[PDB]
RNA sequence: AGUGGUGGCCACUAUUAUUGGGCCUAAAGCGGCCGUAGCCGGGCCCGUAAGUCCCUGGCGAAAUCCCACGGCUCAACCGUGGGGCUCGCUGGGGAUACUGCGGGCCUUGGGACCGGGAGAGGCCGGGGGUACCCCCGGGGUAGGGGUGAAAUCCUAUAAUCCCGGGGGGACCGCCAGUGGCGAAGGCGCCCGGCUGGAACGGGUCCGACGGUGAGCGCGGAAGGCCAGGGGAGCGAACCGGAUUAGAUACCCGGGUAGUCCUGGCUGUAAAGGAUGCGGGCUAGGUGUCGGGCGAGCUUCGAGCUCGCCCGGUGCCGUAGGGAAGCCGUUAAGCCCGCCGCCUGGGGAGUACGGCCGCAAGGCUGAAACUUAAAGGAAUUGGCGGGGGAGCACUACAAGGGGUGGAGCGUGCGGU
RNA sequence: GUGGGGUAACGGCCCACCAAGCCGAAGAUCGGUACGGGCCGUGAGAGCGGGAGCCCGGAGAUGGACACUGAGACACGGGUCCA
């Protein structure tokens, strides 16, 4: 019937009723118990000083084929190890074995892995220090 | 038990009585080898 | 059950006029319907109304002129002062000024216009425009 | 549907057939009408309008 | 294995509010409850039982609501009033068949005009006074027991004592629920079955003790405050054994630095309690010999 | 008969919208409790009472006689009971569902198994005790007074 | 002299809905009913003035914010002046329209009574029907049964089949419906006994006793379970015969639990109208059911025909609504009340925990991670061991010629 | 609650007795989380979110515990003890 209540004496029901349904709210779930950061590897950190420990390839999702380089980095803050995508045309090369490395997320649909490409959810920014788009670019030297 | 009757619509899956059958063997198990 | 008059007599002479009948009967006549019916009529909304002695209740007799589009009863008795008094009529009226609100002051039940110069509160009643 | 709901019944001013007394009866009775002296039946109290017996004098509204 | 009363494990925490003055409408369902039960069952005294016995039926047990009670728990209200001696009870194939002892129909006629929580407590007392499973809680208590390990082994050392032939039965079922149970109340914290030794820390629980639930675990506690004044009780009417357990040094101490406590009920029904079991504790005694006893 | 049937059917009936009694009538006011106290000394309740009246004497309605004993209070049968020792102390309309719950009550003593009969009783003592509420609100019941089917049988 | 990437917050979003969302088909009304708190409540009079409103005293610091002026080029910034908050508090005066509180009055709502009439309304006893199975006797040879085919299977110690007797359990066909009744599940042989309810007509009685319903209580299809009985047919499991590449199936022949009675548990379903309940308003048409009424017919039995009012029960349909399918007074349209539920899909109705149950299970119920759709109505083709109609020789019906048998030519598959 | 103690000061703050009270479904207790406010960000606003940066109030000197001296402290550049 009639949406309610919407008597002038009904505040405590009106308002029960709200909070009680904003809990079927995803997103307010998602920060008021704050499990976003609870399960996070990279603690609310938008960057992170990592090791790195093998190069890996996936296969692009289908239709799109092809290989998309990427490596291994365990986190020298905590010690959780996961997989960060590598841009660039040939930067594989420049991404040597056991390398400061700087990491920081993709930007994907809700922070997810980026377009084509699965389960990935960071990449490059820095190795050793040194940006790695100019690298790409060749402007600037590894030390 | 709850349900959703949106999963009966065979397109692509089992149908659901026989699913609501396994999952209750599995659990059956489960419970029995806790105790 | 019945619940309240004023809205459902309301509804009642807004449905019954888009159908455009002339003359609508309401049954559960009482005090607050006459001093209501006296204000947009002083207005022009309606033609004649008039009270029938039922016996039980009393009727309301209203004959339509057509010129109401929607008259209903805000439920909620919103208690409202005077210098907020445009933050409610963004809310039930379609234009600056267009249509009128019934709001019952400690001097009766009467049109808002005439409230303003009158300087008086109150609870919001209904509005038609 | 009218405004106003009027009653449909009425009442009955009847005289009896054997002792003639006067009496007023409802339209719809419930019981059987027995009148005062001779105590005879006069209205069949029946799913609609009771069944006079007697002989009516003037309706009343 | 004997009693697995299982489902309503919590519902007998009701009787520690029976200490203080607490009301509430548990404690008066348990009130009626327990009425009930011992109207129906009367006091005639194989063959004897299911022909001067009551057979019980579940369904038919209402409270003043036209609403039921669990069959758990009735079953568990039953079982303690057993375990303290006032109903006999007896387990058939699909059948519990009861019947009044005689320490009922004496301490429900000398008191018919108290309040409920004064009749359920002076029933659990003149339970206690006789030489009855409870009793030998409360001794093992008086010994410092706080747990089912101390009181498996107190039973185990009275049995193995060569004079438990008065309460060997009812002793034989209290180690059978000790057994299979032991793994709900020590190895499993999920309990979900309450055993004898439970029932009967309830109840006690009722007149000067707490209870503390510990992953299955009953630990146990009792106030001296309280202690004392049945203690004097008891020893002022001694109609039942000590069973060879010593009250510990530390209880003794304790009960001995508290101040006097008030004499739970008034003292004209402190003495009536007295003198009706003083006047039949022959009678009251061997009923109970055969009714946990062998002979 | 909406409360639980919530069936709509009107039933009801229809008084004219009357204020003065009729002209036509010739009872004066004074006849009218004469004949009511008569008819309720022999043991007729208000409801059949009236039925009577409007039946064989033909008086539309005593509501329409205005009291002697009041100006501002329309004359009414139980009022005309209550004014001289003949007004229950149980208002007629609860005592009749207190002895219909009783008899009922025996039916289902004697017949366990219907379901039916039972969901009536469960409807009835929840109107019985939906006026005894309403009587305690309005006192003309005692505050202690509560219906107990023991004591019902009683009455 | 900025510019890009990333992470957190608001808007975008009426995807948090007080303003302002939905719950027939897309996630979303619990199977049903009762009922406490709470919430929402009929008309009139009198009083009170708590809420409500107007005026006024004290008070909410500074800082920030809005505006004029002035100073630093101006600006920002600063001052002079006027204004604003959570201003939620408090002193006093004024009003009585609504709510609240007290007293009075009145029936429309609700409840109560009475008269005939309707209904698979429930429980209990008695009577009885048809069919079916078993047993006995008579007759009868030579089979029966079953399928696409058969087979298993019964049968000559007389089967199937016909007649005459005995026992047994289950169920009460057609009438029967778009019918009725019930809160829902559900309810049908006849009679008798007890019992509930509604509708109609009469207010004849109480005087708002009302609606909703968190918590609570209740009974509630099949199946399963506990204890005892019972078991004609049917038939989970199981056992055979068949079919098939494969048969655990569909088909056939047997067959235990079950299905039936007594006591109790289980609380379940596409329990679907996939539509929570109360009131009022909004074109109409159209039949039956119940009750009432007005006429006419009436062998005078509401027995029969036409109109009207009420209640329930379909279809069509004006406007209107909706994404449409469709709904459209028995609303999914417009207002007035209350509770439940819903917030992309999957994991998942899972894990853990709690409570209930004898057990199986029931009532509650997440997260990690992953994905760009899932999903709904509806248009056009395509296709159907779907239907209907029409055709037909690169098709068949009837008829005739002839290849594949032998070799050779012609080009081809393969060396 | 009675009658007392110590306090600069009233108060179970503390003591002896007397009695069973107090709180909770309008959410006690328990747990999670967290200095409160003037204010700030966004937004047409209803509103949502935040409280570090300037002012007021609250609290703390590694965790803990304790005195003296002083009108003012259990005292950052006074003192004593454990880790």
């Amino acid at each position: 019937g009639k949406k309610a209540p919407n008597g002038e004496f009904a505040g405590r029901k009106l308002k029960l009723k709200r909070k009680k349904f904003r809990w079927s709210d995803i997103r307010y779930k998602r920060r008021v118990l704050r499990l976003k950061e609870k399960s996070d590897p990279l603690e609310g950190a938008p960057q992170a000083r990592g090791i790195v420990l093998e190069k890996i390839a996936v296969e692009a999702k289908q239709p799109n084929s092809g290989m998309r380089k990427a490596v291994r980095v365990q986190l020298i803050k905590n010690g959780k190890v996961v997989t960060a995508f590598c841009p660039g045309d040939g930067a594989i090369k420049f991404i040597d074995e056991h390398d400061e490395v700087i990491i920081e997320g993709i930007g994907g649909p809700k922070g997810g892995s980026m377009g084509d490409i699965p389960g990935i959810r960071y990449k490059v920014v820095k190795v050793n220090r040194v940006s790695l788009k100019e690298l790409v670019k060749g402007r600037k030297e590894k030390p | 038990m709850k349900r959703r009757p949106r999963k009966w619509k065979k397109k692509g899956r089992m149908r659901w009585k026989w699913i609501k059958k396994r999952i209750r063997r599995l659990k059956r198990q489960r419970k029995k080898e806790r105790g | 059950t019945l619940l309240d008059p004023l809205a459902n007599a309301l509804s009642h002479i807004t449905n019954s006029e888009r159908v455009g009948k002339r003359e609508v009967y309401i049954k559960p006549a009482s005090k607050l319907i006459g001093e209501v019916l006296r204000v947009m009529q002083k207005y022009g909304y309606i033609g004649e109304f008039e009270f029938i002695d039922d016996g039980r209740a009393g009727v309301y007799r209203v004959q339509l002129l057509g010129r109401i589009n929607k008259a209903g009863a805000i439920k909620p008795r919103f208690p409202v002062k005077v210098s907020e008094f445009e933050k409610w009529e963004k809310r039930f009226l379609p234009a600056f000024e267009f249509g009128i609100l019934i709001v019952s002051t400690s001097q009766g039940v009467m049109s808002h216009k005439e409230a303003i110069e009158k300087g008086i509160g109150g609870r919001l009643i209904a509005y038609v425009y | 549907k009218p405004i106003i709901p009027m009653p449909r019944s009425r009442f009955l001013r009847v005289k009896c057939i054997d002792c003639g007394n006067e009496q007023i009866v409802f339209s719809h009775p419930a019981t059987k009408v027995r009148c005062l002296i001779c105590g005879a039946t006069l209205v069949e109290p029946t799913g609609g309008k009771g069944i006079v017996k007697a002989k009516i004098l003037e309706v009343l509204e | 294995k004997v009693v697995g009363i299982k489902g309503s494990v919590s519902y007998l925490q009701a009787l520690k509010y029976l200490k203080t003055k607490k009301v509430t409408k548990r404690l008066k369902e348990i009130e009626k409850l327990v009425d009930t039960l011992i109207t129906l069952a009367p006091y005639a005294p194989i063959e004897t039982i299911r022909k001067n016995y009551a057979k019980i039926s579940f369904n038919k047990i209402k409270t003043v609501s036209r609403s039921k009670i669990g069959s758990p728990r009735i079953k568990s209200i039953m079982l303690l009033l057993w375990n303290f001696g006032l109903l006999d009870v007896k387990i058939i194939e699909n059948s519990w068949y009861v019947r009044k002892t005689k320490l009922a129909s004496l301490l429900e006629e000398n008191f018919k005009d108290l309040s409920p929580s004064e009749k359920l407590k002076v029933y659990l007392l003149g339970g206690l006074l006789v030489d009855t499973p409870a009793r030998f809680v409360y001794r093992c208590t008086l010994n410092g027991v706080e747990d089912y390990k101390g009181v498996k082994k107190a039973i185990l050392g009275y049995l193995s004592d060569q004079r438990s032939n008065s309460l060997i039965i009812g002793l034989s079922n209290m180690l059978e629920s000790i057994k299979f149970i032991e793994e709900a109340q020590a190895y499993s914290g999920k309990k979900e079955y309450i055993g004898l030794v439970d029932v009967a820390f309830y109840g006690l629980s009722g007149l000067y003790l707490d209870v503390k639930r510990e992953s299955g675990k009953l630990t146990v506690k009792p106030n001296f405050r309280e202690l004392r004044a049945l203690y004097e009780i008891d020893k002022s009417v001694a109609t039942g054994s000590d069973y060879g357990l010593s009250i510990s040094k530390e209880i003794l101490e304790n009960l001995a630095n508290t101040k006097r406590r008030k004499t739970i009920f008034s003292e004209e029904v402190q003495e009536l309690l007295v003198n009706v079991i003083k006047e039949n504790a022959i009678s009251i005694s061997q009923d109970l010999q055969n009714m946990y006893g062998i002979i | 008969a909406r409360m639980h049937a919530r069936k709509r059917g009107k039933s009801g009936s229809k008084r004219p919208p009357r204020t003065a009694p009729p002209i036509w009538v010739e009872y004066t006011v004074e006849e009218i409790e004469n004949l009511v106290v008569k008819l309720r000394k022999e043991g007729y309740s208000t409801a059949m009472i009236g039925t009577i009246l409007r039946d064989q004497y033909g008086i539309p309605s005593v509501k329409l006689f205005k009291d002697p004993d009041n100006p501002n209070r329309n004359l009414t049968i139980t009022r005309i009971l209550e004014k001289h020792g003949l007004a229950p102390e149980i208002p007629e309309d609860l005592m009749f569902l207190i002895r219909r719950a009783v008899n009922l009550r025996k039916h289902l003593e004697q017949h366990p198994k219907d379901l039916h009969s039972m969901r009536g009783l469960q409807l009835i003592e929840s109107k019985i005790r939906r006026l005894v509420k309403y009587y305690k609100r309005k006192g003309k019941l005692p505050k202690n007074w509560r219906y107990d089917p023991e004591t019902a049988k009683l009455l």
